[PDB]
RNA sequence: ACUUAUAGAUGGAUCCGCGCUGCAUUAGCUAGUUGGUAAGGUAACGGCUUACCAAGGCAACGAUGCAUAGCCGACCUGAGAGG
RNA sequence: CUGACGGAGCAACGCCGCGUGAGUGAUGAAGGUCUAUCGUAAAACUCUGUUAUUAGGGAGAACAUAUGUCACAUCUUGACGUACCUAAUCAGAAAGCCACGGCUAACUACGUGCCAGCAGCCGCGGUAAUACGUAGGUGGCAAGCGUUAUCCGGAAUUAUUGGGCGUAAAGCGCGCGUAGGCGGUUUUUUAAGUCUGAUGUGAAAGCCCACGGCUCAACCGUGGAGGGUCAUUGGAAACUGGAAAACUUG
RNA sequence: CUGGUCUGUAACUGACGCUGAUGUGCGAAAGCGUGGGGAUCAAACAGGAUUAGAUACCCUGGUAGUCCACGCCGUAAACGAUGAGUGCUAAGUGUUAGGGGGUGCCCCUUAGUGCUGCAGCUAACGCAUUAAGCACUCCGCCUGGGGAGUACGACCGCAAGGUUGAA
């Protein structure tokens, strides 16, 4: 039993790393069926590193070792 | 007939209200606020008798009951049948709803029903406004 | 014979000049029990032999249920106005399903092994139109793939 | 023109509605497959191609039957961007008993409703034309 | 028949997930909103009180407030979705 | 120690196990709506134990250092412990039914002269209530008569299957117009997903089923339907999907 | 002074994206903003007069307004009660400045309108090569009637006021 490989892109950040990665899927509505697409937030974290300004990245479900974040995963796509 | 909008912005049912809303409930003096009830069997004691005469679709004359229910407020009745009970301040059982022709009242009473038994001119009704022990 | 089976017995009059004429409005229903129903105008003022009054005329409209072995080979649930009604196959004893005078135009024809309903009316003057024009496009077992160019059996 | 054969489905029955045939068509890679496997069964005058390029120009050229009547008496679409209704293989439903015929892509290679039920391969089932 | 290096286990669960309703007469967003950085400590990581600094983190998507506040084999029940 | 679990006045609350009349009977009367009707009414004869005089009432079931050497055991388990109670069995009645026409399923009328008054949507008495006061019952019934009110398919008056546009009960003041629902042609780089699936095949008492214990009904059970991408990610690029462009007359 | 509209094909670029709740909003005399405010008619009506029945549609005249370059709007039968993408099964026809072939002579939509109206649907009706019919569309409303916008109400706002909302 492993540990996901969860991604997405990144919006903003402040002072030394309160990192981010944005969370998304495809999926649908019970009751009148269309295909509108959905997200929600998530927190990781770096040094300063995955953060604002292109950080299309992985993350991870383990254990935290944060305050409320929750995440240790970067697996990228690119940079600006 | 579009159902993009549809989870965006939804429909409505139809619109109706039930029946007898001043009905099915029991007053509170202890926390002063009614009980949605919809109770099967209730009680019924008298302030006044009560009559009003223009009758059109009819067109013969038979009067009401004027029964107030719990702690001050307007409850009223009407007696559908050819029994004249000549009483008041009684302890009955409810019938809830109207019968046909009469505006603005929904309660009622069982044959027998605790306070009297009924008018006693009946015998061959057997099960309407006072009828008990009829031979069948 | 028809199974004379009166449909339905209207009042109006006419106001004139004087005291207003009454009349009756009926029919009769022609039942072979194969499928088919024809009517006639009796447009008259008796009710007994309105029935007699359309046996004269029926015969210049009725129109075919093109039977399969107890049933209908396809599905439809049409309406030329309003009237509609729901018909299917079915096994060939199920249970008879129906409203008004098309108890004389499904239990009256080469089927009555449904499950029919009249989706939506359900009137003496809808039931009729509903099971028309749902008998009116129908179809047999070796037609469709001529009108399509093939043998029917080019479609499973 | 986002659907590039929305319309011109039921131009077949809404241009053969007295059967009449005067309505050349636009095209497709699949508009090389609407009109092309229902030829099948002798279902249209010509459409052998597309020929051209831009998915350009195509005679429609439907065939009518013996009885004169309707050889599409009705038809709809069930299957256009903005309606995305995507099912199995297995309960393909019952096109009129069995009674139409559907023409439609899969999920391995290009399928019919003669093909769903005996071989488990599809995506966006289409339509019934009859 | 005593006390221990050790155990299979007990309610649980340190916790992960979807389980997890309504009120638009409630969006310019809470100062901890973003998350890294503590001497600490619960069989249990860690803004959980504290440890250090910058917020526009929000952002017109429900932040948040917010009203009944158990769920789940049960029962009348649909053709079936289940409701 | 049970006050955890047990032993029950039992409420005709659930509904059943069935018992309160028989072989019945020529049309049979002294006739109760109508003026032949329910009259095959009746009587006075016989049939069943099953209610009722008694009786013996022992249905389940295996308990235990020393008995000799966690598999385990005798000289150790009847308040309800009396049930199945065939039991000879007399005759130990199964209250009473509604509206009383036609729909909700009902039969006719004297009372009634609009005085009281009938009435589940429809609906009735002013001088023939085929409604009412009341009176012998046919449609349903015998542990059952009128009422009490909750969501179910029915209500297709949610529209997930099953929603109107000019008109019931309904369309943009529009130049304007963020988010995004939708969002050209063809090949597409994708190899995720759907095609669907190897697998995991991890239990269910019962499942889409049925059946076996049971005086049949209150009270228990084989589980082949794998436990519902659960312990592995797929091959079909035909595409909403990391997304390179070309076509142009739109 | 002033754009587009584009009527013919499209020179350039090789998708050059559709309903459009963010915003902005803005839209009939009057109601609204300058003092002009009378050419003086029209409200009130001064006033007569009436069949049995008039301050009156009638009647000369009569104080907002009737003669407006500046603040913002919005209720009307916006009765246009028609919401906007894709074509469409006879085309003619009235024809439009302006035109594809052209040359006060015959025209077709790359076009435009109003249509008699084939053809086929909707629901009794109407649309129709120049479509409510059939196919992909969004803000959505509607899903038997009132009463009901009356407790009460939330937010715009110079003003009519809006714009909300259980019983």
């Amino acid at each position: 039993n492993d540990r996901k490989v969860y991604v997405g892109k990144v919006v903003s950040d402040k002072m030394d790393k309160t990192i981010t990665v944005l969370v998304e899927t495809y999926k649908t509505h019970k009751l009148y069926g269309k295909r509108v697409k959905y997200s929600k937030k998530y927190k990781t974290h770096d040094e300063n590193n995955s953060a604002k300004l292109g950080d299309i990245v992985k993350i991870q479900e383990t254990r935290p070792l944060s305050a409320t974040k929750r995440f240790r995963l970067v697996e990228i796509v690119e940079e600006s | 007939p579009t159902i993009n909008q549809l989870v965006r912005k939804p429909r409505q049912s139809k619109i109706k209200k039930s029946d007898s809303p001043a009905l099915n409930k029991g007053f509170n003096s202890k926390k002063k606020k009614f009980t949605d009830l919809n109770s099967p069997q209730k009680r019924g004691v008298c302030t006044r008798v009560g009559t009003m005469t223009p009758k059109k679709p009819n067109s013969a004359l038979r009067k009401y009951a004027r029964v107030r229910l719990s702690n001050n407020i307007e409850i009223n009745a009407y007696i559908p049948g050819i029994g004249h009970n000549l009483q008041e301040h009684s302890v009955v059982l409810v019938r809830g709803g109207r019968v046909k022709d009469l505006p603005g009242v929904r309660y009622h009473i069982v044959r027998g029903a605790l306070d009297t038994s009924g008018v006693d001119g009946r015998r061959q009704g057997r099960s309407l406004y006072g009828t008990k022990k009829p031979k069948n | 014979e028809f199974e004379e089976r009166v449909v339905t017995i209207n009042r109006v009059a006419k106001v004139v000049k004087g005291g207003r004429r009454f009349r009756f409005t009926a029919l009769v229903v022609v039942g072979d029990k194969n499928g088919r129903v024809g009517f006639g105008t009796g447009k008259a003022q008796e009710v007994p032999e309105a029935i007699k009054k359309a046996v004269e005329a029926a015969k210049k409209d009725l129109v075919v249920v093109p039977r399969v072995e107890g049933t209908t080979p396809h599905t439809i649930t049409g309406r030329y106005g309003s009237g509609s009604v729901f018909m299917k196959p079915a096994a060939p004893g199920t249970g008879v399903i129906a409203g008004g005078p098309v108890r004389a135009v499904l239990e009256l024809a080469g089927i009555t092994d449904i499950l029919s309903k009249s989706l939506g009316s359900n009137t003496p003057i809808n039931m009729v139109r509903a099971t028309i024009d749902g008998l009116q496009n129908l179809k047999n077992a070796e037609d469709v793939a001529k009108l399509r160019g093939k043998t029917v059996e080019e479609l499973y | 023109m986002t659907d590039p054969i929305a319309d011109m489905l039921t131009r077949v029955r809404n241009a053969n509605m007295v059967r009449h045939e005067k309505l050349e068509l636009p095209a497709s890679n699949i508009k090389k497959e609407i009109a092309e496997i229902l030829k099948s069964e002798g279902f249209i005058k010509n459409v052998e191609y597309v020929e051209d390029d831009k998915q350009g120009v195509l005679r429609l050229f439907l065939k009518y039957g013996q009885n004169d009547e309707r050889v599409i008496t009705g038809l709809k679409r069930i299957s256009k961007p903005g309606l995305r209704v995507y099912a199995k293989a297995s309960e393909m439903p019952k096109v009129l008993n069995g009674l139409g015929i559907a023409l439609v892509s899969t999920s391995e290679g290009v399928i019919t409703d003669k093909e769903a039920r005996k071989r488990n391969v599809g995506g966006e089932i289409i339509a019934y034309v009859w």
